[PDB]
């Protein structure tokens, strides 16, 4: 009966369980849309604002995502689309009671944010993750205007640099902060400001600042902020000074409740230590960017018991992971970047045998982001053996196509292993010297992946087309350069509708094959992306630079830059 | 009572009867066609929490099955509402 139905379905918060529930009849249909608080919208060409704006009217939070990954890889040009204005333009005149915006690769204008602010009474809780085309005006808006917010969080959001000030326009009554992430910033803001900002805020658990703060005034804000969960430092770099070590290690300590750290930019190995005191509880841990030696991190690490998340420089080494893998027996994640990946000869000592470490040791393992130089079907074998339980696991090898150095063979068997031995695989990534073989492996065993992803790989069409007919649970493929046309794609073209894109960029995809793609399937979307003017300017079977397929119910975009051409 | 202690729980209250024997001792010993009824709060938040779980991530099919619901859906609208829930809002 209708308000016991809104009742039990309040507890229901899982999007697949929405969904499920809105197809078990025409009431629950209809209960469950009016009573829908979240919508996800994985990719925002997928669906218009009007069919959403309709379907689910008293929606309180929004999330979207724009450009595909391969963005981040600089491989999705200017003006590609990405743009929320639309959106934005939409819920404001339906959504009146909206309190959360998370976008993820979008373009948002100062004007978006104008909007958002004085549309918006309630709202609480920005987020834009990778996002361009708003500067610092752009947020001085949301400071003044928006009474109640709770979280402007500005992960690698590319920001347009007009000044610090927008902080300040922040005004006084405003206590209601809980997040505040401006890592991306460079724009130094006012530190009075800041000061008395993180000072009339008690709720405030996760501040991540930019490197504009220096070392030398950390301690003061902590001071202000006993009860921090998160922190990232500004500039971690002064003058060596024991009245500078030791307010640090006071004010830090006085935060008995942070349990993640990160910033540490340009750290100084010297004042690392300060940070002790906080090892012992901390669960998340990101030092990508300090460049600080091998023994050093070890020397933080044996503090950290109850680290669970670890991404760091290659300056780890083997040596750093053994020890990582004898101390941390909470660890879930590990991501080593590269310190130096344009030099082919190492710099670090970091070889595979690091990983293969960490995987004996460390029982709960199950995220893995790792740069080496070199790699072996061996280490492979060892990690899948070790990790059944593993979930995500991208690898990647600096010098393209190579091989397993000792025996000179390729990684098939290696990746093979992986997929067949991690049965919960949901997540994979790719590289060295690889033939179709090792899709026949993924074809075949990974059966739980998501997303795949690859480069200078494979064969033929023989390989896309095992992933494509093997992978029944793929939502995500994207693949550079390898040698993957038109037979594959064509032949599974049905496939393209229970996913929910396929990136192909200098691959051999020719534009005949895409027209013929986009007339077999109006549904899908199959956008090429060139730019050396028009496709029939070339003959049919020339290759295009990069196709982007996507299944919508919106059918074709409104906002085709000119380097794009929906078939 | 029928068909002051802790007799207040039920704002519909502080002689029943939408209500029975069996039921009002099930109650009293701390249906859900009550819990609401009478407004207990607590109660409601017990039985519509662990209801949703007979719920929580089954099939719409797998639902109507262990509940007993017919489906009212024509084919068209069942495939294109799934559709929409899986391409856009998944
Ligand atoms: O694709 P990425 O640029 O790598 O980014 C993420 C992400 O990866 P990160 O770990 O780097 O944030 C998650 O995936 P997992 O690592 O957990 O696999 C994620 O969001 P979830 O937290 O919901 O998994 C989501 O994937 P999705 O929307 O497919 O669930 C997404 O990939 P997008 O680029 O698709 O946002
Ligand atoms: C390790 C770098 C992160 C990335 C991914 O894991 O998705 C990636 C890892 N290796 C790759 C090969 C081709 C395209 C993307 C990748």
């Amino acid at each position: 009966p209708e308000e016991v139905l809104e009742h039990v379905f309040s507890f229901i918060q899982l999007d697949k369980d929405r969904n499920s529930v809105s197809l078990v009849c025409k009431s629950w249909y209809e209960i469950e849309r009016w009573c829908r608080r979240k919508v996800f919208i994985g990719n925002c060409y997928a669906v218009s604002p009007a069919t959403v704006i309709r379907r689910f009217p008293k929606v309180r939070s929004v999330e979207l995502k724009g450009k595909p990954h391969f963005a981040d890889f600089n491989l999705v040009p200017d003006g590609w689309g990405g743009y929320v204005y639309p959106w934005i333009e939409a819920m404001s005149s339906s959504y009146t009671w909206l309190e959360e915006i998370r976008l993820k690769r979008m373009v948002v204008t100062d004007d978006c944010l104008e909007l958002i602010a004085k549309s918006f009474k309630n709202f609480k809780v920005l987020v834009l993750s990778s996002c361009e085309g708003f500067s610092t005006d752009g947020l001085a808006a949301i400071a003044a205007t928006c009474r109640n917010l709770k979280e402007l969080d500005l992960r690698e959001s590319d920001v347009d640099d007009v000044s610090g000030h927008w902080l300040s326009h922040f005004p006084d009554t405003y206590t209601s902060l809980v997040s505040l992430n401006i890592s991306c910033l460079a724009s130094e803001v006012s530190f009075s400001a800041l000061e008395r900002l993180v000072t009339r805020c008690p709720n405030l658990k996760s501040l991540k600042l930019n490197r504009a703060v220096p070392l030398e005034k950390l301690a003061t804000l902590l001071q202000r902020a006993p009860q921090l969960e998160e922190l990232g430092t500004g500039g971690y770099t002064a003058e060596v000074r024991p009245d500078v070590y030791s307010g640090l290690s006071v004010a830090l300590s006085g935060c008995k409740e942070l349990r993640c750290l990160s910033g540490f930019w340009d750290a100084v190995p010297a004042y690392l230590p300060a940070v002790y005191s906080v090892c012992s509880r901390l669960t998340t841990l990101n030092l990508s960017y300090a460049t600080v030696q091998s023994y050093d991190l070890v020397k933080l690490l044996c503090q950290c018991p109850k680290l669970q998340r670890l991404w760091v420089l290659d300056y780890i080494e083997d040596a750093g992971l053994e020890v990582l893998a004898s101390t941390c027996k909470d660890l879930r994640e590990l991501r080593v970047f590269p310190s130096e990946p344009f030099v082919m000869e190492p710099n670090v000592a970091l070889t595979e045998q690091g990983l293969v470490s960490v995987s004996m040791g460390c029982p709960k393992l199950e995220s893995v982001l790792y740069f080496c130089r070199q790699m072996t079907n061996a280490a492979l074998i060892t990690i899948a053996r070790n990790r059944p339980n593993m979930t995500r696991f991208r690898l990647c090898i600096i010098e393209p196509k190579a091989p397993d150095y000792l025996t000179l063979e390729p990684l098939d068997i290696g990746f093979g292993a992986i997929v067949e031995h991690c049965k919960d695989l949901r997540r994979l990534s790719l590289s060295g010297l690889l033939t179709d073989k090792v899709f026949e492996y993924i074809g075949t065993y990974a059966k739980k992946m998501e997303m795949l992803s690859v480069a200078f790989a494979g064969d033929s069409d023989l390989g896309m087309h095992h992933v494509l007919s093997g992978c029944d649970s793929l939502r995500k493929l994207e693949i550079r350069d390898c040698p993957f046309g038109d037979k594959a794609l064509l032949a599974n073209a049905s496939k393209l509708e229970t996913m929910r894109s396929l990136w192909m960029s200098s691959c051999s995809v020719s534009f005949g094959a895409c027209k013929l793609l986009g007339q077999k399937m109006p549904k899908l979307n199959v956008e090429v992306i060139d730019e050396r003017g028009a496709p029939d300017s070339r003959p049919e079977s020339c290759p295009v630079e990069r196709v982007f397929i996507y299944r919508t119910v919106a059918g074709p975009r409104f906002d085709m830059p000119g380097f794009v051409w929906n078939m | 009572l029928k068909s002051e202690a802790v007799a207040l729980e039920s704002q519909t209250i502080a002689p029943l009867p939408n209500v029975t024997s069996k039921i009002l001792a099930k109650v009293i010993e701390y249906l859900i066609l009550a819990a609401n009824y009478l407004n207990i709060k607590n109660l409601l938040d017990l039985t519509c929490q662990t209801v949703a779980d007979m719920i929580k991530g089954k099939t719409p099919e797998e639902i109507r099955t262990t509940f007993n619901i017919k489906n009212d859906f024509t084919p068209e609208e069942e495939e294109e509402v799934r559709r929409e829930n899986q391409w856009a809002f998944e």
